């Protein structure tokens, strides 16, 4: 009779429709990506179209509810997912022109090629060779060569695409009561109409920093340990005093610091952990792998894998006649259905990417008897996280000698533990800069705090106040350089790396504590440990049904974000870098002098 | 497609009772008329075995 017991059935016949309608569409999906045949296209297309329709048309009947009388807060939550309008609430011509200028940067981002003038016979694309010319070369005009063709052909063909990019975007958002673009992606982690674990849009910012204000001096150490190695690369170019030149990050726009291992190594002499020649030996395949996993998470509590997991799951390349998408995919079809899209390589990568999609997998499994719109994680973060702790965990030596990979009589000194947590700083703090200056400088100019005319220099500027690095030569607004990225180019919100990174480090310090690991935390395993697995479960089975600050709370017992557990996790790498930064300079300057 | 069952009823099934009507199950205050839209929804939905 009243308008919440009208919001439960809507809710109910939604959901059920909703359920029938997303396996189906996640059925043709996975048909599409296991087998590219047209048909299969095709059946994606028609299958994606009545799924967009669908939710179009029950979000027109979702609106009809207003939500200031309804008090329960699950029923909320779910309406509140549901009425966002998206694009739709601009006019069609606008809304048509926003798609073509979001398919139009697909292709040219996919269809981009830049090759060598004055040899136009062939070209190379971006993906299959300037990734690998970005990571292994060791010639500075080569890359630099590289780098400033990519970014001058991309910036020119993409400026005023994200010219009316921006504009498009903050008519949208302003349209959905929201002050700016910005402020729509900070939008998944607001948290209204729970007392105490109220979490604001605008807040978000200024706990980035105050997280980033404890993060700078450590980066600040690596980086002037990775100038000095850079030092040894390249003699003369590189200045003792200023940043580090754009172009010899090891990626394309300085994203990861993975690739530096060998040029910044700290014990050379020593070898690695790498376990790929023990599977090669005994012939460990894919199956017996993700059994492996499966034992791991069996070992932790958790539930192990269904039948139709083993069934469905295509976990090898199924040969060069059936065409398949190489990238790992966790999928949840929807109705207890979940299967990985893996083109597994017997190598311990795959083996750590197996363990994250299946702790991708786990999480999907765990919400199922939530609610359907209500199956997601609790923010962007906490979906990649428990995936990446699992991957902690499972690259530990106490793991390794576990399983049989790594052998009883292996010597752990502390040289092997100090290259190890260089390389997981290489990963995990080298991108903790690029992702908040990126995302700082997304939500200025949305915000309108940059001028039109003054992208690139205010862009330049944080670069060189932020992440310590100096472009080769200056550029002015014909160039589109933040735009050469995957994420800036195709709409995604760029924070969840940040914010996953955090997460991590805190639920591997509450599981740590949970399991009684008397330890440093980077040699900690959660395997055989039913109580961290349990309250790890706790936070799993919520889904999106309760604040994310609660879920924090649930597992850490802090309500929000702390950068305490990261530090801890490399704090004798800190040390370490403290007792070799004696000699060089600690910090940069913004000046010019490299180049 | 051939499996149904009822999800909406006004009231609870007595013990040993079946319902077979397909009548619109009218949730709100504004009256059905036997066409479905908002607030009026068919109580039999299919049961989609794959
Ligand atoms: C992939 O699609 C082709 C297209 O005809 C089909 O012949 C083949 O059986 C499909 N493979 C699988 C595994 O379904
Ligand atoms: C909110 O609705 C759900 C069903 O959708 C119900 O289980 C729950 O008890 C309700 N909460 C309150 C506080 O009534
Ligand atoms: C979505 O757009 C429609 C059309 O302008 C509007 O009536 C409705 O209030 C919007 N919903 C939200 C949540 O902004
Ligand atoms: C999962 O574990 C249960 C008991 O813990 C067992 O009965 C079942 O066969 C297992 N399933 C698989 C696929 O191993
Ligand atoms: C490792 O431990 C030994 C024994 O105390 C010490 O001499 C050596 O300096 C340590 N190495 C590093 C890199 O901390
Ligand atoms: C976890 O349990 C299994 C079986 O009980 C055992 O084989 C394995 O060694 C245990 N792991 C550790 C680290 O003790």
């Amino acid at each position: 009779s009243t308008i919440e017991e009208q919001a439960k059935t809507f809710l109910d016949k939604f959901n059920h429709e909703a359920e029938d309608l997303f396996y189906q569409s996640s059925l043709a999906s996975w048909n599409y990506n296991t087998n590219i045949t047209e048909e299969n296209v095709q059946n994606m297309n028609n299958a994606g179209d009545k799924w967009s329709a669908f939710l179009k048309e029950q979000s027109t009947l979702a609106q009809m509810y207003p939500l200031q009388e309804i008090q329960n807060l699950t029923v909320k939550l779910q309406l509140q997912a549901l009425q966002q309008n998206g694009s739709s609430v601009l006019s069609e011509d606008k809304s048509k022109r926003l798609n073509t200028i979001l398919n139009t940067m697909s292709t040219i981002y996919s269809t981009g090629k830049v090759c060598n003038p004055d040899n136009p016979q062939e070209c190379l694309l971006l993906e299959p060779g300037l990734n690998e010319i970005m990571a292994n070369s060791l010639d500075y005009n080569e890359r630099l060569w590289a780098w400033e063709s990519w970014r001058s052909e991309v910036g020119k063909q993409l400026r005023p695409l994200y010219e009316e990019y921006v504009v498009l975007k903050n008519e949208m958002a302003r349209a959905n009561h929201y002050e700016d673009y910005g402020d729509y992606w900070r939008g998944d982690y607001e948290v209204n109409g729970v007392d105490g674990y109220d979490y604001s849009r605008g807040q978000l910012i200024e706990d980035v920093e105050h997280t980033f204000e404890e993060i700078k001096p450590l980066y600040e150490h690596l980086h002037a340990y990775v100038r000095a190695k850079l030092m040894n690369a390249y003699p003369s170019y590189i200045s003792p005093i200023g940043c580090l030149p754009a172009h010899l990050l090891g990626d394309m726009w300085g994203r990861f610091w993975t690739n530096l291992y060998s040029l910044t190594v700290p014990f050379g002499q020593k070898p690695n952990i790498d376990v790929t020649d023990a599977m090669v030996d005994q012939a460990w395949d894919a199956q017996r792998i993700f059994k492996e996993a499966e034992k791991f998470f069996v070992s932790v509590g958790l539930p192990n894998m269904t039948q139709g997991f083993w069934e469905n799951s295509m976990l090898t390349d199924p040969g060069n006649v059936q065409k398949a998408v190489c990238h790992p995919t966790a999928w949840d079809l929807g109705k207890g259905d979940f299967r990985i899209l893996m083109c597994t390589k017997v190598t311990m990568d795959d083996f750590l990417t197996a363990h994250h999609e299946m702790g991708h997998i786990q999480y999907d499994m765990a919400y199922a008897a939530q609610p359907f719109l209500l199956r997601n994680g609790a923010n962007e973060g906490f979906h990649e996280a428990v995936g990446e702790i699992m991957s902690l965990s499972a690259a530990t030596p106490k793991h390794l000698k576990s399983i049989g990979l790594l052998s009883p009589d292996f010597q752990e000194d502390n040289e092997t533990e100090i290259n190890f947590l260089l390389k997981q700083a290489l990963t995990i703090v080298g991108t903790l800069p690029f992702t908040y200056m990126l995302e700082k400088w997304r939500w200025m100019v949305f915000k309108g705090e940059i001028p039109k005319d003054q992208w690139m220099k205010k862009w330049w500027e944080m670069k060189r106040e932020i992440v310590g690095v100096v472009e080769p030569v200056p550029h002015d607004e014909t160039y589109c350089d933040p735009a050469s990225l995957f994420h800036v180019s195709n709409d995604y919100s760029f924070i969840r790396y940040y914010t996953r990174t955090l997460y991590q480090f805190q639920f591997q310090e509450a599981l740590c504590q949970a399991a009684k690991h008397e330890g440093p935390l980077h040699k900690c395993d959660i395997s055989n440990s039913t109580e961290a697995g349990q309250k790890l479960f706790n936070m799993l089975r919520l889904g999106k049904s309760e604040p994310w600050t609660l879920a924090l709370e649930n597992v850490v017992g802090a309500k929000n974000m702390n950068v305490r557990p990261l530090l801890n996790y490399f704090e004798p790498l800190f040390t370490w870098l403290k007792d070799q930064n004696k000699n060089s300079f600690v910090g940069w300057s913004t000046d010019w002098s490299p180049y | 497609y051939n499996y149904l069952y009822r999800l909406f009823r006004k009231s609870n099934l007595k013990p040993f009772e079946r319902d077979i009507s397909t009548e619109i199950y009218q949730a709100g205050n504004k009256p059905c008329n036997g066409v479905a839209g908002f607030n009026c929804y068919f109580p039999l939905r299919s049961y989609g075995f794959r």
